[PDB]
């Protein structure tokens, strides 16, 4: 029982409640069965349509989700999910949207913030299913969401030090925005 | 009985025969 | 591809979207920095 990059515990990091709503649910049962990583891909491009946590009348636990706590049991290694990141992510949308949320449970706040503000540039079109109902959003903004946001998907995310402090501690570098320098030009 | 581990090539080369499959699926729907 | 909604129909549009998304992003973070400001500015003086 390997214990994640951080702190955490992979079991507990999603709550009873969940765990118990994803092992019950038909799609774990049917399609989570003799996953591998290679396997998470093939998952993802098949039957992932949208990002969200528990959802519906049912509470049904997203193919998203469930693939995520399949994630949590695996325990991949740094390379693969620099694989589903990037090559699997430039291919596929909902797959880099795994891989950032999977990160952003399971690495160093040094980690989270190096590895996922890159993709503040993905613009594509994602579909985002849960709080209020069904609605339209963008990879930026789901990144963002993993940066900022207390919860995502069903599943509290662990308190990370604010990017100013892993500033000072030389431990970051700032981020650089390309609307940061059109708009020092717009703010005189 | 146990489920093996998958490395970053094999995960890799997984990806890439997906894309392909996905690519000769569209141009089968077109050509059809 | 699972594509929630197609992309590159109108990258003009898209664009402007994402940058009015990321001018927003911006906006929060120098509101929160100036409100922080204003709040030791007031107490120190």
């Amino acid at each position: 029982g390997p214990l994640a990059p951080n702190g955490l515990n992979p079991a507990t990091i999603m709550e009873k409640a969940v765990r118990e709503r994803i092992v019950e649910s038909y799609f774990w049962k049917e399609q989570c069965f003799g996953v591998n990583e290679a396997d998470i891909v093939d998952r993802v491009v098949e039957h992932v349509r949208f990002v969200g946590g528990v959802t519906g009348v049912t509470q049904k636990p997203s193919p998203f989700l469930c693939l995520a706590f399949k994630l949590l049991q695996l325990a991949p290694g740094d390379d693969i999910l620099k694989e589903y990141l990037y090559f699997g992510g430039e291919k596929f949308k909902y797959l880099r949207a795994l891989a950032a949320f999977y990160i952003r449970l399971t690495r160093p706040d040094k980690e989270v913030y190096t590895l996922l503000e890159p993709f503040l540039e993905d613009r594509r079109k994602l579909r985002r299913k849960g709080k209020n109902g069904t609605s339209l959003t963008y990879m930026d903004e789901f990144i963002d969401d993993l940066l900022t946001k207390d919860r995502v998907c069903s599943t509290s995310l662990w308190k990370m030090r604010r990017r100013d402090i892993l500033e000072d501690l030389d431990l970051l570098e700032p981020r650089v925005s390309p609307l940061g320098s059109l708009e020092d030009i717009l703010e005189e | 009985g146990e489920v093996k581990k998958a490395t970053a090539e094999e995960v890799h080369a997984r990806i890439e025969f997906l894309w392909q499959r996905e690519q000769e699926k569209k141009k089968e729907q077109v050509v059809s | 591809g699972a594509m929630g909604t197609t992309d590159d129909v109108d990258p003009e549009a898209e664009y402007a979207a994402w940058k009015l998304r990321e001018l927003r992003r911006l906006r929060r973070e120098r509101d929160a920095i100036e409100a922080r400001e204003r709040e030791l500015a007031e107490l120190e003086r």
